[PDB]
């Protein structure tokens, strides 16, 4: 399970720091371009989350689709392929992954560019290319090959002579089908599995809740509320009380945007790893030890999840 | 060889045409120039800000006022100009970590794509990697990744193994394929059909085990050569 | 010329049923582009050309020729 | 190693290949079969 993106927040820093007050808004202009460079930083973070998502999933140039006949030689992909029964055609494992991962003050959340139904069409195209054509759809045109003959090449790719597949094909197919069955049980019974993606949800929710709670702080002013200062005091002293709130609310946003820049760099390193696992594990057969799971790697299947990707190595 | 050499020479020619005609091509290097220029313009424009002082200009405060009040007006400028520099240095530390991650990737592409040949899919460009050439650029490196792309697919019937005289034969390298009437063994990444022989195939077990095995003769190269 | 999207209310862009590569990204699968008489159009983005790979239990495709690609990173 | 039909594989006539050289390739069968 790998993080790939995080919630695209944007903060109207004039509405966060001031909000409707023209008195505070004119004092905030004296600090120059701090508010425009906070917006510039959060916009760069937000545009990067779409790039992080595009680089992982959009590795396939064509939306490949699986045949109506499932003549895969005993291998059963039903739990990883799209389910036509569903309102959004996620797989049965992608439905578990989407079930198991779960104010007005200028703070806003922008939608991702790719909807979850577009991410699921990319995991479907990656997966349908992988099943019908092997690594060939990554390195050129998709060249069809029978799935038992693809796995016979995956066996030669680990130094196991390909007759070892054809002579054990029902055993290998049953072990694959059984191990794919255990994934649903393993995810359903292990809340700490999705915990790597749920922590992306929890950290960005906790960071916004901390940013909102910081509007209740005085920062040394007579009140935390800008309308108490503006209703009680007159400009010679009111502007001295408002500058304490501006200074603290501006430091509260500079803290948030710095934490989101550092957290975006961590999600980007994870999205670069997920994009590398997509190319080398899904579109190929990695020789790299423990890169595509613990064992001699045969192949991986991408499944989408909220803010992330899941590889079934 | 003449075809491969002409395709290589042509593909290198297209790089100059692409980089000459397309303005957005070097956009990853030009964005790194633009981000550092935007950060310095932002840092320098913040010297025109008052931060609540009587003037943005330190020589106005020091020419007009005297020490008790001058030091109050100057400390508003020190507070804001110091926060202006801490913001620049923090964003340059985060941007330097992004450039270092890109320099670590470029150093890994130098070692694995230029000094080697890479089995890693899509690491050294799309296609099966042949080789890469480093070209220097302002603040960056450009890799010209040469790759083999297979290009004219043809459909064949195929089989996992051949039944000869009870034995199941599997290809040593390559795939069994048929033109519709005759069976050949070909390498996997380029269609070059060979007659099926005890040289390009190996036995394991018999016709009973393999699902989708086909009955065809496997030629023994010794048999006619032994006495005729 | 006024059009509700999951990104917000979009105004001055002509909604189009046909789908294209994403030119300007609006959000929630919507993009806009300038096209022919010219207008800004807005559309659900196309992820790529669709392809049923010609799979069966005994059909293989093998490439009879190649191209030497040079790509720039 | 001495060049033999075990160390080497055939593909077509001489004329396709730029810089091919004329040399004998030993067959491990024929002289051992004659002996």
């Amino acid at each position: 399970i790998l993080p790939v993106s995080m919630t695209k927040t944007s903060v109207d820093c004039t509405m966060y720091i001031c909000g409707d007050s023209t008195e505070c808004s004119n004092l905030l202009l004296q600090y120059g371009s701090f508010c425009t460079q906070l917006n510039r930083a959060l916009t760069g973070i937000a545009v990067e989350q779409d790039k992080n998502t595009q680089e992982v999933f959009a590795q396939v140039k064509q939306i490949y689709k699986t045949p109506p006949i499932k003549d895969f030689g005993g291998f059963n992909f039903s739990q990883i392929l799209p389910d036509p029964s569903k309102p959004s055609k996620r797989s049965p494992i992608e439905d578990l992954l989407f079930n198991k991962v779960t104010k007005f003050n200028g703070l806003t959340v922008l939608p991702p560019l790719l909807t979850d139904e577009m991410i699921a069409q990319y995991t479907s195209a990656l997966l349908a290319g992988t099943i019908t054509s092997g690594w060939t759809f990554g390195a050129g045109p998709a060249l069809q090959i029978p799935f038992p003959m693809q796995m016979a090449y995956r066996f030669n790719g680990i130094g196991v002579t390909q007759n070892v597949l054809y002579e054990n094909q029902k055993l290998i197919a049953n072990q694959f089908n059984s191990a794919i069955g255990k994934i649903q049980d393993s995810l359903s019974s292990t809340p700490s599995a999705l915990g790597k993606l749920q922590d992306v949800v929890n950290q960005n929710a906790q960071a916004l809740n901390t940013l909102v709670k910081q509007l209740s702080s005085n920062f040394g002013a007579i009140s935390s509320v800008l309308n108490d200062i503006l209703s009680r005091l007159c400009p010679p002293e009111a502007e001295v009380q408002i500058d304490r709130l501006i200074t603290g609310r501006l430091q509260s946003l500079q803290t948030y945007v710095t934490q989101q820049l550092i957290r975006a760099a961590e999600i980007r390193a994870s999205a670069n790893l997920a994009a590398t696992k997509m190319s080398e594990c899904v579109l190929g057969q990695s020789k790299r030890v423990d890169f595509c799971g613990k064992g001699y790697h045969l192949m991986s299947f991408p499944q989408s999840a909220p803010h992330g990707v899941v590889f079934l190595h | 060889q003449k075809l491969i050499a002409n395709q290589f020479n042509s593909a290198i020619g297209k790089i100059q045409d692409s980089l000459s005609s397309t303005p957005s091509a070097l956009g990853k290097l030009q964005d790194v120039v633009n981000q550092n220029a935007q950060a310095l313009n932002t840092l320098v424009k913040q010297l025109s800000s008052n931060f609540g002082a009587i003037s943005s200009v330190l020589n106005d405060i020091l020419s007009r006022l005297c020490p008790p009040e001058a030091e109050v007006q100057i400390d508003r400028l020190i507070t804001g100009r110091l926060q202006s520099l801490q913001t620049y240095v923090t964003q340059q530390l985060i941007r330097a970590a992004e450039i270092r991650a890109s320099a670590n990737l470029a150093a890994t592409k130098m070692s694995e794509c230029v000094l080697g040949q890479s089995k890693r899919v899509d690491f050294c460009g799309k296609g099966y990697h042949l080789m890469s050439f480093p070209q220097s650029a302002p603040h960056g490196v450009v890799f010209l990744h040469v790759t083999y792309v297979p290009a004219q697919e043809k459909n064949f019937t195929t089989a996992p193994a051949i039944c000869h005289d009870g034995k199941a034969h599997f290809p040593r390298e390559g795939v069994f394929v048929s033109n519709g009437t005759h069976w050949f063994v070909t390498q996997r990444n380029f269609y070059e059909p060979q007659i099926i022989t005890t040289d390009n195939t190996f036995v394991s077990g018999n016709c009973d085990v393999v699902i989708g095995i086909v009955n065809n003769t496997v030629y023994d190269p010794l048999q006619p050569e032994l006495d005729s | 010329n006024v059009f509700q999207t999951r990104a917000g209310c979009l105004i001055g862009a002509e909604h189009v049923n046909n789908s294209y590569e994403c030119d300007i990204p609006i959000g929630a699968g919507i993009c806009a582009s300038y096209q022919t008489s010219q207008s800004i159009i807005a559309y659900t983005m196309s992820l790529g050309a669709e392809n049923s790979v010609a799979y069966s239990n005994n059909s293989i495709a093998i490439p009879t020729n190649f191209t030497i690609s040079v790509t720039t990173e």
